[PDB]
């Protein structure tokens, strides 16, 4: 699916990265969620139990889906783009480090890319955009703000 | 999809095949068929990759079938593999330096040195026989000029540095 045609959706957060206390995980995923909610009609309601459509995990490796992470480095994180079952989904590879603050992998700046992807979003060619398929953002965290090419193409989908 | 970006050394380095070419549903991979018109690492018609951007997948954006492209990739199986995260540029936007790199250079560090991508807030040095790679943190973009005229190369021993 291009889009999903609900506006209100549901996510969950799986499990967690021993890297970082519960709490920092919830804050970087809320704050993610937020960048993509105050720009669009969507709404983002969090599940404790079952499916929810907005699946969040960590894996290292083969971990259940067809795309093996690769152990440090190389991809950080991967997603699925709207629909059920698997699709809307996001796996961070554990093998990397997730921090708070960007003395790791800046946990809020991937999912936020990753959430692109799970709303319907392809990478953007502009080395400024968010959907930039290389980790890329890490200097402006302090004050993170959406790319205009970000706003653009989020609203093409939602308005 | 997120990735550390690769430096063409690296690229070159950790990659099974270099190779100058053209290019010409519910399905895990895509292909793309290929003319291979250089190796430059490996001593080959098609490079398969992750059906989705979202889970890796390289998307060829070029509307130009003589267009000639850098690929540098993984053998799998059989099978050339690449991924978002690859190395992959039009021979075309290569600088001078940067052909030098996989025709000849790059090979000069594989072994002793390692560029090392500076993704963090201290972004420390593990070895001397390590390079910082700072295009994005200065200039915003992973195509700057360490990326294009410079590459991480042997001193003396313990100690690789930037050299042109
Ligand atoms: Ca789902
Ligand atoms: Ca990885
Ligand atoms: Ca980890
Ligand atoms: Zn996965
Ligand atoms: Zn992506």
């Amino acid at each position: 699916m291009p889009k999903w045609r609900k506006t209100h959706l549901t996510y969950r957060i799986v499990n967690y990265t021993p890297d970082l206390p519960r709490d920092a995980v919830d804050s970087a995923i809320e704050k993610a969620l937020k960048v993509w909610e105050e720009v669009t009609p969507l709404t983002f309601s969090r599940l404790y139990e079952g499916e929810a459509d907005i699946m969040i995990s960590f894996a290292v490796k083969e971990h259940g889906d067809f795309y093996s992470f690769d152990g440090p480095g190389h991809s950080l994180a991967h997603a699925y783009p709207p629909g059920p079952g698997l699709y809307g989904d996001i796996h961070f590879d554990d093998d990397e480090k997730w921090t708070e603050d960007a003395s790791g992998t800046n946990l809020f700046l991937v999912a936020a890319h990753e959430l692109g992807h799970s709303l319907g979003l392809f990478h953007s060619a502009n080395t400024e955009a968010l959907m930039y398929p290389l980790y890329n953002s890490f200097t402006e965290l302090a004050q993170f703000r959406l790319s205009q090419d970000d706003v653009n193409g989020i609203q093409s989908l939602y308005g | 999809c997120t990735c550390v970006p690769p430096h063409p050394q690296t690229a070159f380095c950790n990659s099974d095949l270099v190779i100058r070419a053209k290019f010409v549903q519910t399905t895990l991979y895509q292909r793309y068929e290929i003319k291979m018109t250089k190796m430059y690492k490996g001593f080959i018609r098609f490079v398969y990759t992750p059906a989705m951007e979202s889970v890796c997948g390289y998307f060829h954006r070029s509307h130009n079938r003589s267009e000639e492209f850098l690929i540098a990739g993984k053998l799998q199986d059989g099978l050339l593999h690449i991924t978002t995260c690859s190395f992959v540029a039009p021979w075309n936007s290569l600088s001078l330096a940067q052909r030098r790199g996989f025709t000849k250079t790059y090979t000069v560090g594989c072994e002793e040195c390692t560029v090392f991508p500076c993704l963090s807030i201290p972004c420390k040095l593990q070895s001397g026989t390590h390079c910082l790679w700072t295009d994005q943190l200065l200039q915003g973009s992973e195509k700057g000029f360490q990326s294009r005229h410079l590459a991480c190369l042997p001193r003396e021993p313990g100690l690789c540095t930037w050299q042109s």
